[PDB]
């Protein structure tokens, strides 16, 4: 097993965890659990209204 | 014995391809579970 390593599942996991970390960073830096972004479109409508 | 070991090797190879195929199927099914989880999420959010 040398032409490739099956450890790229860990790559997928670190990518996902980095996405989650960036989202939580945004949430904490704006103070909003639902960001001004796409998240919770129904909650977004409620908040805008 | 040579016929046996040759058929055995090709059978183990086919079983490995089958394992990989079932692994792709299991990944797709896990994705389907995530989609249904998000569906119930938005559905219970639709109580509103």
């Amino acid at each position: 097993v040398n032409t490739n390593i099956a450890s790229l599942n860990t790559q997928r996991n670190l990518n996902a965890s980095s996405n989650d970390l960036n989202t939580s960073l945004q949430r904490l830096t704006t103070g909003y659990r639902i960001n001004s972004a796409k998240d919770d479109a129904a909650g977004l409508q409620i908040s805008n209204r | 014995l040579s016929n046996q070991i040759s058929g055995l090797n090709v059978a183990t190879r086919n079983a490995n391809d089958g394992i990989s195929l079932a692994q792709t199927a299991e990944g797709a099914l896990q994705q389907s579970t995530n989609i249904l989880q998000r569906i119930r999420d938005l559905a219970l959010q639709s109580a509103n």
